């Protein structure tokens, strides 16, 4: 919980040799035939299926994010999570993804087959309109589901430095939004207001963008969805800041040159009452490249107009938007190592959430370990610890004759 | 398994010294068995062929390898078990299958000399295991491309094909193919 | 073309384009072009498939969101204002053009809520041209600096595999020459 690696390591790999105190050990040597041995770790506190408080749920949920990746990148923890992913963590995650994508197909089809006439189109009266109603009811479930699951999280695990926290800090916030808009849109679709759509349309786009959540099952795409969120912070907000200064500056400067329409009906030459508004968009198009200068003689000083557009195009497309590309390269080279470490937390937090959702008898069925008679407890009582094997090889440490529990080397299955 | 007094002693070895092996073989003689007692292999499907001598070298005890060979036990018994199998089948440690191939594949030179240059029955280097692989085929198998591994692999590699020339002055041992068709160089590649 | 079906062409047209793209095979005779045709294949893996994944999420999300705002043509004959039966299809292409830059916003008043429409296009254009397609450039730089040393090593295998294949194709007396 406090982030103390140096002692945390030393506890988990505690080899005590003198047999009066070997019971104060957590790394054992089950067998050693020549230069290959099997080390056997004590998962007494790490992997407790349900009953006891665990080291592994503490590192992954309530700890210091600055050192979790070094505390999860030690003895059995990493091997222990891969041993959970292949059993249930992989599968159940890939049922969570298809169920979500379908739910967003189901949320896609309704909006495309949602009518657009009159009061909010309540009347169904057909089979297809009943199939649509199946899509709206399944939908509203998803909203209230993501609502309740996030509010119980507000009483339980939640509230790290949200949205600067790349371990489901942001996605918790966004599924909560998506939960609101499906409840608002269903309220207005049932209250009679006809803007159920506009709110519903923001929900749709979040949800497909919330399918980036499920990019954790692969280091590729999970490393991708967190750089997107870092290049959206130490990158394209800085750009949006200055770009809004250059843009308000010129948009106010260039429309100041256009003559009013009181002077008379024709906008695209003249200035009246939405000039600024449309003209920002024409300047937003220019910086990115999908615009046309559409040079204007209607202004009072035409030459000074093009002196300013060319400075917009130099100081925004040639200077900033290309520097915007270059800062990313300075980012993605620096946050790559961080990004492989954040995924290992994302990936781990995914497993322990699935595991935690199981009943205790089912967790206790997918145990990662085994009872072993690791020694006598000085009363004849054999120490039956649930442990975890790690085959290991060393062609230099030849004197492996310390703690050979199983004199017969092999696992002899 | 089939385990006997003489393996059980060497597994349970006190600081390189179990005083019972000189005794049990005396009692083994006075009823009478040495070429049936020391040789007795584990009849498991997992330690198949392993003997007291395969145990006497992996424990790194030289003093009894003289003893077990002094009675003429065996130095070509083939440990064919699923344990004595590479890490491509469901095994852990493939040294070849012979006591000579073991001592070479465990960085233990003095026995590799001894099993060749001793008074009693000698282990020749030409003997193939169940896959054709001689000692040099085996050193290519246990080897990894680390620093300390490639050290004694090359030494014990060198030590033998030099020793094969002072012994049988004929075809080098490195020419001896195997039951796949390969040599130690083509096996390393 | 011999069974009488007239789609010999369409299949033939895919063959033509593979074959010229299979002339990248023969870029092994120079470290320059052989190192080039393998980065293309690496920047097509640890790079532009990751992009195609999310880009299809942002795109299906908005394409479904923005066509949900357009009013049907039952309301009536004119598509480019209205919505009917190929709206989605053509509209994806207009969104594919936008991210890369060779499109025009072609802002529409036919929608029922026109202002919310442009709030969404501008987010497409920020989160796809300004954020992803430029990050797509930046990830390549992180790739081509890392897979350069690998790429010089893979060429040496490509180049070697080329020689031994030619050699192996000769008779033994010609190899022995
Ligand atoms: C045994 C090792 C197997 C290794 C080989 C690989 C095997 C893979 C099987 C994978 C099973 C998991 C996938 C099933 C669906 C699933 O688990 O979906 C889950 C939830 O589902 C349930 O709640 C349904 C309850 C039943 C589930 C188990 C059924 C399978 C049982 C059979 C497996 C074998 C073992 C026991 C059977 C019993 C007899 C005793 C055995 C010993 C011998 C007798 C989806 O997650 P969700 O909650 O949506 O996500 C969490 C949400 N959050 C917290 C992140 C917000
Ligand atoms: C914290 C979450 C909670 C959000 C709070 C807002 C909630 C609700 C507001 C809705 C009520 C207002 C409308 C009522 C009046 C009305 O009816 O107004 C309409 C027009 O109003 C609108 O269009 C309202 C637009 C709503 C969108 C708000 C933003 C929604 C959330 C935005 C955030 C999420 C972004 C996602 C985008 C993705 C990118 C980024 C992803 C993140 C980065 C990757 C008038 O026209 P009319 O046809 O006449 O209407 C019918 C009226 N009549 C005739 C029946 C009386
Ligand atoms: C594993 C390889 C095998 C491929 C399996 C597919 C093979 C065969 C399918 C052809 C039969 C279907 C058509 C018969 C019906 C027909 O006739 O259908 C036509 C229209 O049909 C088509 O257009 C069929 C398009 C075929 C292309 C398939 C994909 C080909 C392979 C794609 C993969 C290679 C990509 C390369 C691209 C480069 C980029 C990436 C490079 C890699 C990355 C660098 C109907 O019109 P109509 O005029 O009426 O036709 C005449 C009918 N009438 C009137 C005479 C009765
Ligand atoms: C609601 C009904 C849904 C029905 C089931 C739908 C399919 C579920 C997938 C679960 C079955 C197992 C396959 C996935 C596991 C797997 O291969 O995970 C990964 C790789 O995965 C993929 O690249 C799957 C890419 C996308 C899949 C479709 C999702 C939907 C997308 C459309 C690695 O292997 P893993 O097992 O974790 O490693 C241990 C296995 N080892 C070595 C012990 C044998
Ligand atoms: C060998 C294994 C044996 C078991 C087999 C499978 C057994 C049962 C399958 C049960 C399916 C439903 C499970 C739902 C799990 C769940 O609640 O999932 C949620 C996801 O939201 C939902 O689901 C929405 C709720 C409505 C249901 C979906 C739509 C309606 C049903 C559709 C089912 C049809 C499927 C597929 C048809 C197409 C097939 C193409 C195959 C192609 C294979 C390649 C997990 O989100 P969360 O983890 O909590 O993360 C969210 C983020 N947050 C909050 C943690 C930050
Ligand atoms: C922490 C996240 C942010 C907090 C939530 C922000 C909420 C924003 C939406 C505010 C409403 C905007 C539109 C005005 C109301 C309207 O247009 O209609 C209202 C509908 O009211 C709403 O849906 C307000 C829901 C508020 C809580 C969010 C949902 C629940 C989640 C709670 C947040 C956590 C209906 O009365 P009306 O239609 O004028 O007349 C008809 C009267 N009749 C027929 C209904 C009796
Ligand atoms: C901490 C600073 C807080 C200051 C906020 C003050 C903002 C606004 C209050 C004043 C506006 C009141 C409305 C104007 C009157 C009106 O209603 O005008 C309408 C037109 O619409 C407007 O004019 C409104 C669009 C903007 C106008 C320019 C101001 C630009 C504001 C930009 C704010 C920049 C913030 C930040 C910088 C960016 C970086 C991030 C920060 C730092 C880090 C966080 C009527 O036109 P019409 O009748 O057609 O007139 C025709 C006249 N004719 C033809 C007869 C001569
Ligand atoms: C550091 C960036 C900013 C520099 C700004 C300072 C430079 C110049 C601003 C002042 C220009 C004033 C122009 C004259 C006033 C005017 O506009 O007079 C108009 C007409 O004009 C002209 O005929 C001027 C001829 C064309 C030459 C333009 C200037 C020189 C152009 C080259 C500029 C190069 C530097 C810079 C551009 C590249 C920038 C990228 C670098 C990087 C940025 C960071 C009045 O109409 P009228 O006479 O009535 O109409 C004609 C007569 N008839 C026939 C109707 C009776
Ligand atoms: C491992 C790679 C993938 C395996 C190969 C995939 C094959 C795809 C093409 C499938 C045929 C698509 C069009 C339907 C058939 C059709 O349209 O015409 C068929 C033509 O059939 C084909 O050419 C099928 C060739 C299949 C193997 C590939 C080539 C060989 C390579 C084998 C694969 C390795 C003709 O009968 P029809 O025209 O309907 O009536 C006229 C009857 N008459 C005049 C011919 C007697
Ligand atoms: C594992 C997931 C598997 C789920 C697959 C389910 C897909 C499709 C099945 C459902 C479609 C059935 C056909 C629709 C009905 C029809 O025929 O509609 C036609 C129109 O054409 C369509 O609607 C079809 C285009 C797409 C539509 C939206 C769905 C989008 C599907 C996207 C799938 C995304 C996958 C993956 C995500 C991307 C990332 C990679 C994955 C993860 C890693 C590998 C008739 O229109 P019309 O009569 O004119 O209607 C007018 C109505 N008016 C005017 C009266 C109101
Ligand atoms: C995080 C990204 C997503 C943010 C979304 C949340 C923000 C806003 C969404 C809600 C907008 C609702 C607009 C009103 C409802 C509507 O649509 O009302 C329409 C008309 O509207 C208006 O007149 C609204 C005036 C213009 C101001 C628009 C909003 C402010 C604009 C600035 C937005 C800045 C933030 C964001 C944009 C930049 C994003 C890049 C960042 C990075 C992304 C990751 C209904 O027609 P009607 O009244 O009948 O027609 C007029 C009346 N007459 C004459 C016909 C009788
Ligand atoms: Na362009
Ligand atoms: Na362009
Ligand atoms: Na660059």
């Amino acid at each position: 919980k406090t982030g103390k690696i140096g002692i945390f390591q030393h506890i988990i790999r505690r080899e005590v040799t003198d047999e009066d105190t070997r019971h104060l050990s957590r790394k054992f040597k089950d067998w050693a035939y020549g230069p290959v041995y099997s080390s056997l770790y004590d998962l007494s506190s790490l992997d407790t299926c349900g009953e006891e408080a665990s080291v592994l749920e503490i590192l992954v949920y309530n700890s210091k994010i600055e050192n979790r990746h070094e505390m999860l990148a030690v003895e059995p923890i990493n091997e222990l999570l891969r041993d959970k992913w292949r059993k249930f963590g992989a599968v159940s995650f890939y049922i969570n993804v298809v169920s979500y994508l379908c739910a967003m197909v189901i949320f896609t089809l309704t909006a495309y087959y949602q009518p657009l006439e009159g009061t909010p189109p309540y009347p169904y009266r057909t089979t297809v309109d009943y199939l649509r109603l199946a899509g709206e009811v399944i939908t509203l479930f998803t909203g209230v589901l993501f609502f309740f699951t996030n509010i119980k999280d507000l009483f339980m695990k939640k509230c790290p430095g949200v949205n600067s926290l790349f371990i489901d800090g942001s996605f918790q916030l966004l599924y909560f939004i998506y939960s609101v808009l499906v409840i608002v849109s269903a309220a207005l679709y049932l209250a009679g207001i006809e803007a159920y759509l506009a709110v519903m349309v923001f929900a749709l786009v979040l949800g497909w963008m919330n399918a980036l959540y499920f990019t954790r099952g692969l280091k590729l795409t999970g490393t991708y969805s967190i750089m997107i969120q870092k290049i959206l912070f130490k990158d394209l907000f800085r750009f949006l800041l200055v770009y809004l200064l250059f843009m308000i500056g010129y948009a106010s400067a260039l429309v100041s040159l256009l003559n009013p329409c009181a002077n008379v009906p024709t906008y695209p030459s003249c200035r009246d009452s939405e000039t600024f508004s449309t003209f920002l968009l024409d300047l937003f198009k220019l910086t990115i490249g999908m615009g046309d200068l559409e040079m204007l003689s209607s202004t009072k000083y035409p030459v000074v107009f093009i002196i300013l557009l060319v400075t917009y195009i130099i100081l925004t497309f040639v200077l900033l938007l290309n520097m915007l590309i270059a800062l990313m390269g300075e980012t993605v080279g620096q946050v790559s190592k961080e990004s492989k470490h954040i995924w290992k937390l994302q990936w781990a937090t995914t497993i322990l959430d699935i595991e935690r959702s199981f009943p205790v008898f089912l967790r206790k069925a997918f145990r990662s370990g085994e009872m072993v008679t690791v020694g006598k407890s000085s009363d004849g009582t054999p120490d039956r610890r649930w442990c975890f094997r790690v085959d290991e090889v060393n062609w230099s440490h030849w004197n492996q004759n310390l703690g050979i529990i199983n004199e017969d080397p092999g696992k002899n299955e | 398994t089939g385990k006997t007094c003489l393996p059980k002693a060497l597994l349970n070895l006190s600081n390189g010294r179990n005083d019972t092996i000189p005794v049990l073989l005396d009692i083994a003689e006075r009823t009478g068995n040495m070429r049936e007692f020391i040789n007795s292999p584990f009849r498991d499907i997992y330690y198949r062929g392993q003997t007291a001598l395969h145990i006497a070298i992996e424990r790194r005890c030289k003093h009894y390898v003289e003893l077990l060979v002094a009675q003429g036990a065996d130095v070509h018994a083939q440990a064919r078990g699923r344990f004595f199998q590479p890490k491509d089948e469901g095994g852990y440690f493939y040294f070849g299958e012979l006591p000579l191939s073991l001592a070479a594949c465990t960085n233990q030179p003095h026995i590799v000399n001894y099993l060749t240059e001793n008074p009693h029955k000698k282990a020749d280097m030409r003997r193939q295991d169940s896959r054709g692989n001689t000692v040099l085929h085996a050193l290519v198998a246990i080897a990894d491309n680390t620093r300390e591994n490639t050290k004694f692999v090359t030494k014990m590699y060198d030590l033998l094909l030099l020793k094969c020339a002072r012994l049988f002055p004929d075809s080098n041992l490195e020419a001896v193919l195997n039951n796949d068709g390969l040599s130690p160089l083509m096996m390393a590649a």
